[PDB]
């Protein structure tokens, strides 16, 4: 599974969290 | 008054019981796995000078 | 929080907090989503894009009359 | 705050309405996609008024498109700024009413009306404060003038407190398109007066003459007349939406106009006009403004002002002038025209000024006022209901609805009664 | 894994159901001599042989050869069951008596053999279907002594009369109304449906629509096919609201003894004006109450409904069928029994019918069938009734049934029955 | 048919027509719409490819700022990842590309 | 831990179930295969309550899958999802209840239910603990109608303290494709009421109907009807499988919605729902959101919720808000619409924030409430089955597999007190 997320002491969680904002403000940029 | 050892058992993502010591022992089994590059003494290390 | 950050993580080296106005889903159109003094009877608009932000932040005071 | 809700009805008052929210969009700086792109910083502080905000930065107008043929709305929508409209609110009927009043209001719009009050309670009940209506329809058709002041009723006993206004497009004798025309503007008047809060009458013959003598355009359409209806809808509001010198809402207008409850019928008209080869001889200042918009000829009705005594005038001014020169020349012609101003009123008028002038003008003023030369208007109507009453022509269609004379001759007194009681206050002396 | 077994008998049966196994075979792409050259719907009514060609589940019985030796000499002789064509030597000749006394006991225990072979093989068996032509010798005879049998032998199991009555005004044979009624006093208390199929009906059809001013009988046979085909096309097709053979009675047959019905048909047209027309759901389910298009001749007018069990197969949408028999309570001229509030058995199919290389019909994406039970059905009792006692008043031509082994008084039972199921009839009809 | 796929539409609704067309968004869709069916915007526009002149300006505008070099090196990999022959690369693709790197 | 089973009877039970799983498992991230492609930790967390798994790490649902006749289950092994449900639990007969309530529950039901019993035991053994048992049946087939009670019996016998769910389709006069549909609703609805905890009420023509107006798709198929329906169901149970601010299982659903152990019939609805041609006009906020459940067209039942007065209400918040807000909106409609509400309870709303919305949705609310307006369901029912019976049409299929008249004539007494009684309370005063 990778879990390289314990190597560093952070949330496994924080893969696609950081992913949607990007993801979200490029769907504007192109809404708008 | 939760009770362990409840038949079959899932995974240690689900939290079914048990899982905060299963969670706790395999985090700490990679953490002696990085104490094993901390010092040189992997295995992996002998077989790749090797 | 969650596992692994600290409460203080979220400061500058001057100890200062980030603010990120538009964030914020409750605080959108309220007082603290712009620079308005509170009591702005403004209609502050709802929804965000990416050319009514800058007219709506009124960083800097309406030019006199 | 203190929003309105629109409500248009009718071939006539969706035309009218057609236009109003391309003058309004422009104004705020609204694409007819509904996304905002003014210039000004006070272009977005009031769009709540009119305009209702939606999740992805669009703007959406909070108006009701009702009829009860579904080719007008059919054509609206496929024309420039059709895309901002709701396309919920678009209600419509099935069979159409065929300028019969009493299928219009009795037979027909009864059961539709059911749907048409559900989605205005809703609007009202979204805003904040809510602050009046405004209604477009024609009172010489069937479903405009039927489904229209059913409406008005409907929702006045349901909000008694909330002020509303009504923008209606009377018959006129000599620009006459229907021969049953008499009949339902009868009826339809009959109700208006007892729930309308402020009324403002519209001849189409007087369009056709302001636009000759004035605009002197040799092809003139309905784009050209309904331009210019909703260039004075706009004026009324403006200083609602606009701060200014000494803002009068539309509760401001209210009070000063109406002397008594009943007489709340209006005479409405819009400076400057100017036709387009002497837009750069004219001069535009507060002397050319204030003698335009008395004249007779600039009254957006057939109905003649010096015909009549002014019982109180109002005039909203705006772009940016010393306050005072306004207040003087309403008093230079006061003085000048004492016969023609009410004498047991004395200073009978009222100034309001906004500070955001029409876009493409620097000065501009609309006039609305109360007189007693309305008369004429509601006199010619009535002559021509008795004469075409006394044979009972053309009644069967009105009695095969459940209507019976009793209500006819109830509806001709009252507008007798209407008028009576208007023009002794013309004779009445201090 | 669900089985029928279809028995063929008399002349009317024979030559209708050679006109059902070619639509069949058309249906499941079965070849004429039973091989496919490239799941299990035609499982219903063929059976797989370990190797290559299918074999049909129906035994054809018969007094005379002329029919069966058609078949034997034709281009469907390698389709059917060698054995399968049992066969006599003498006619039955129009005589009841001769049938169900002389020549058919000698016959039915070879045929029940047969039956009892083809039983055990299948696992799942829903039923049968039973093809004869009442006015007949051989049809009526023979057929009143396999449903006899049949009752016994094996009890619960749902049996489906597809039964041919004699015209009213026109008629091929004279003494029909005698063997008629005596056949009718057998099916009443043997057989689970029975359904009305006169000819004088399906001559109209054939004018009106399809515009065939001289039809022959594989015309009739042929319309007689598709409607069979409907029925059972939600039991090897799977369909939106399937129903099973099983549920029928349930939803059909208020009281046991009343278990008549007529079926109707529609669209039927042909390939050319087919062009000018759309043939909607909301449409085609008018033509189906139009009371010309019964198969039955019978005036649905004259009488209430007590049920319909009626079935669209091809693309129709649910909720069309809904809308369309929202209409129909609508309508005043259609009317319903007081205590029966709710009458539709509505089901819905997602195949189209098939069309036959050079037949009369057109293909098209929409079809409709019904079975319905109505009051009026007392009248072709009643009908028959008078033409028996006119004849049977002076005793005509009964010294040829008395001297087969039947005795006299036996049309004294067959009359009072029929008087029994018309009282039935008007006795349910009143209101309460 | 029941949907007319077959009569080549008309591109105004009638506001009363009561046929389909075969356009018709089944309700499972509606129940649960893509995403951003609420923007206006439906993400079939991130699977088509652009070149890096365009692509570069989008990400400056979003605020993702690389020096050139960077850019290019960015951009190849997106387009190694894409494995088409175009030199045009998918924008969806390009954002993976850098979600891999930054490291 | 609080893991509950799910088990389905008859075609439109099985179709619920089916889209019911399709919703769940496309909620939780699960390839059709059985394995987790998920992205969030979330979805993992709390499998346990719908998903048992097996050697090599894959998931199976615990569902049991009932009939008497193997067309529909053949029909849903080959599509979509097909292969996630344990081969073994597909238990069914080779015959058929052919639409018979006493051939589902008295000759082949009751000999066959022996092995799903067993099954059902061996799923209930096996999970950790057992919160409750949630159904899927119709009132007006054969199998179901039989199959489901008789085995509500059975478990309510050994399971006394469990909780039970019946998402149960009434039939309905208007759309009614069975003639013997009231008399399978009466019998099966004398066992319900006795046995289950908590019945789902549904009506087909209440989904048509939301599906013409709010969606305004043109071809509705029973697809949608079933996805609506799953969604529904899925609402319920968002609250126990995610976290939120006030979690509430279903044992608390129960406490605060039952007053009395016979009022347990309850009607569902969800929002929000939205045409495509109207989705990004909307605006999603809490007090559009309460209009539109609160809308009486938005329940998915015939029952006019205007015609009588709730007893108590419901709702489950999906999704991310604040509390404040919500509590406000509970009471300003509890304020504005007293006259619909019983007044000798204070305070009869119940609310609920679960903190993880529908995929797809920012936003989404399922109501649940209990109100007399579900009595005249029972009421047309049963005027269609006593006027039936009156003159004992199509009676001896059911007497001839052992039953009589007088077991009919018990159920008739057994529904028409309880509406008796249910009707009481909506005069009884304080
Ligand atoms: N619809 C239809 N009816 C037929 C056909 N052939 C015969 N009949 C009917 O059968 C009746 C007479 O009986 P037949 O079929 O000729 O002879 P049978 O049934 O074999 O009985 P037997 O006289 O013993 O041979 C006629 O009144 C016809 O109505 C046919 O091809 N189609
Ligand atoms: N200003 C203006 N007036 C119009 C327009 N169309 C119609 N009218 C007026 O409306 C009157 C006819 O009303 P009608 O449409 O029949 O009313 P309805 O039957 O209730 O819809 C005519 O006398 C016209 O003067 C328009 O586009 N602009
Ligand atoms: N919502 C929904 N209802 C259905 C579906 N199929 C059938 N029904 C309803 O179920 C009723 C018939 O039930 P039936 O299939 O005979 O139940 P069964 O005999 O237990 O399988 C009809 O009134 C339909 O309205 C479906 O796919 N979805
Ligand atoms: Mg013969």
């Amino acid at each position: 599974t990778q879990r390289q997320f314990i190597a560093n002491d952070t949330y496994f969680n924080q893969q696609h969290y950081q992913r949607h904002e990007i993801e979200d403000a490029l769907a504007r940029e192109l809404q708008r | 008054m939760h009770n362990y050892n409840v038949d079959r058992k899932y995974q240690y993502n689900c939290r079914i019981g048990n899982w905060s010591e299963e969670w706790e022992l395999d985090e700490y089994k990679m953490k002696e796995y990085l104490k094993n590059k901390e010092k040189q003494k992997l295995v992996s290390t002998d077989k790749e000078d090797r | 929080g969650e596992f692994g950050t600290k409460p203080t993580d979220k400061l500058n080296e001057y100890g200062n907090e980030i603010i990120n106005k538009h964030e914020d889903p409750l605080k959108m159109g309220t007082t603290k989503s712009t620079f308005h003094i509170p009591n702005y009877t403004g209609f502050i608009p709802a929804a965000r894009t990416v050319k009514s932000l800058e007219h709506a932040a009124a960083l800097n005071s309406r030019i006199d009359k | 705050m203190r929003e309105i809700v629109h409500i248009q009805g009718g071939q006539c008052g969706n035309q009218i309405g057609a236009k109003f929210w391309e003058v309004i969009s422009d104004e705020h700086g609204i694409d007819p996609t509904g996304t905002y792109h003014g210039d000004s910083d006070l272009q977005l502080e009031r769009i709540n008024v009119y305009y209702n905000e939606a999740t992805g930065g669009r703007y959406v107008p909070r108006a009701i498109l009702m009829d009860l043929e579904p080719g007008t709305m059919d054509s609206v929508r496929a024309g420039p700024f059709g895309q901002l409209f709701r396309p919920d609110n678009f209600v419509f009927g099935q069979t159409g009413a065929g300028n019969n009043w009493a299928k219009g209001h009795y037979t027909e719009g009864a059961e539709l009306i059911d749907s048409v009050l559900d989605v205005v309670r809703k609007e009202a009940e979204g805003c904040d404060c809510l602050q009046g209506f405004q209604i477009t329809h024609s009172l010489g058709g069937g479903t405009g003038s039927g489904m229209g002041t059913l409406l008005i009723s409907k929702v006045r006993e349901e909000y008694p407190d909330r002020i509303m206004e009504t923008f209606s497009v009377v018959p006129s004798p000599k620009v006459s398109d229907t021969v049953v025309e008499p009949y339902n503007a009868t009826l339809s008047v009959h109700q208006l007066v007892e729930n309308a809060d402020e009324c403002m009458v519209i001849d189409n013959e007087a369009l056709y003459d302001i636009c000759f003598r004035t605009l002197k355009l040799t092809t003139p359409t309905y784009g050209d007349l309904n331009h210019l209806v909703s260039a004075a809808m706009s004026g009324v509001t403006c200083c609602l939406r606009f701060p200014g010198q000494l803002n009068s809402d539309l509760r401001k207008l209210a009070v000063n106009l109406i002397p008594f409850p009943r007489l709340h019928f209006f005479m409405i008209g819009f400076a400057p006009l100017t036709s387009r080869g002497s837009q750069q001889y004219r001069a535009l200042t507060v002397p050319e403004l204030t003698q335009q918009m008395f004249d007779a000829k600039n009254m957006m009705c057939a109905a003649d002002p010096r015909h009549g005594r002014y019982l109180t005038a109002s005039a909203l001014f705006r772009g940016r002038m010393s306050t005072k020169e306004v207040d003087e020349q309403m008093l230079n012609v006061q003085n000048k025209n004492s016969s023609y101003f009410v004498e047991w009123i004395p200073n009978n008028i009222k100034s309001s000024i906004c500070d955001i002038p029409p876009k493409g003008l620097k000065m501009a003023v609309t006039f609305v006022g109360n007189s007693t030369a309305i008369q004429e208007m509601f006199k010619r109507v009535a002559e021509q209901f008795t004469a075409m009453f006394r044979r009972k022509a053309f009644l069967h269609w009105y009695t095969g609805e459940g209507m019976d004379e009793m209500e006819f001759t109830e509806a001709e007194s009252n507008m007798n009664d209407l008028v009576s009681e208007y023009q002794q206050y013309q004779d009445a002396t201090a | 894994m669900r089985e029928v077994i279809s028995i063929h008998v008399g002349q009317g049966g024979i030559q209708v159901g050679n006109a059902c196994w070619e639509l069949f075979c058309l249906e499941h792409g079965i070849q004429p001599d039973g091989q496919m050259p490239s799941d299990d719907a035609f499982n219903t009514f063929f059976s797989e042989t370990g190797a290559g060609k299918h074999v049909p589940r129906a035994v054809f019985l018969d007094l005379e050869p002329t029919v069966i030796d058609e078949v034997r000499t034709g281009t469907y002789r390698q389709l059917f069951h060698p054995e399968q064509l049992i066969s006599g030597k003498e006619d039955a000749a129009n005589n009841f008596a001769r049938g169900h006394y002389t020549i058919g006991k000698e016959i039915v225990d070879l045929c029940l053999d047969r039956i009892r072979k083809l039983a055990d093989n299948c696992t799942g068996l829903q039923g049968f279907l039973v093809f004869n032509s009442v006015g007949g010798g051989t049809g009526s005879g023979l057929g009143s002594l396999l449903l006899e049998r049949l009752s016994v032998d094996y009890g619960k199991k749902s049996k489906l009369g597809f039964t041919i009555y004699p015209s009213p005004q026109v008629s091929t044979a004279v003494v029909e109304p005698y063997n008629s009624i005596l056949s009718t006093h057998s099916l009443l208390e043997h057989t689970d449906v029975a359904v009305m199929l006169d000819n004088e009906a399906i001559y109209d059809i054939c004018r009106r629509n399809l515009d065939i001013e001289r039809p022959t009988y594989t015309n009739l046979n042929r319309l007689i096919a598709q409607v069979i085909s409907s029925l059972t096309a939600s039991l090897r097709f799977d369909g939106a609201l399937n129903v099973d053979i099983t549920e029928f009675q349930t939803n059909l047959v208020p009281y046991p003894r009343i278990h008549f019905m007529l079926s109707s048909y529609a669209p039927i047209i042909s390939a050319e004006k087919a062009y000018h027309e759309q043939l909607s759901v909301a449409e085609i389910t008018n033509s189906a109450f139009e009371p010309a298009n019964m198969m039955a001749k019978c005036d649905p007018r004259h009488g209430k409904y007590m049920a319909c069990s009626m079935m669209y197969r091809g693309d129709v949408v649910p909720k069309d069928v809904n809308a369309s028999i929202a209409t129909i309570k609508t309508k005043r001229t259609i009317q319903f029994v007081d205590w029966c509030p709710t009458g539709f058995k509505v089901g819905i199919n997602y195949q189209p019918p098939t069309v036959v290389p050079g037949g009369d019909l057109a293909k098209v994406m929409r079809a409709v069938c019904m079975i319905s039970n109505s009051t009026a059905i007392a009248e072709v009792f009643s009908r028959l009734d008078h033409k028996f006692d006119l004849m049977y008043a002076k005793r005509a031509f009964v010294h040829w049934y008395v001297g087969e082994g039947m005795e006299e008084g036996e049309f004294s039972e067959a009359r009072e029955d029929l008087a029994a199921l018309e009282k039935d009839y008007e006795e349910v009809g009143i209101e309460t | 048919p029941t949907i007319r796929n077959d009569i080549q539409k008309p591109l105004m609704k009638s506001i009363a027509d009561p046929n389909n067309y075969g356009d018709e968004k089944p309700a499972v869709n509606l129940l649960f719409p893509k995403k951003y069916d609420y923007m206006g915007v439906e993400q079939d526009d991130f699977k088509i490819k652009r070149h890096k002149y365009e692509i570069k300006d989008i990400f400056e505008k979003i605020g993702y700022k690389y020096k050139i070099g960077k850019f290019e090196g960015i951009f190849k990999r997106a387009q190694e990842i894409e494995n088409s022959t175009d030199n045009k690369v998918s924008c969806s693709s390009f954002l993976q590309a850098i979600q891999e790197m930054d490291h």
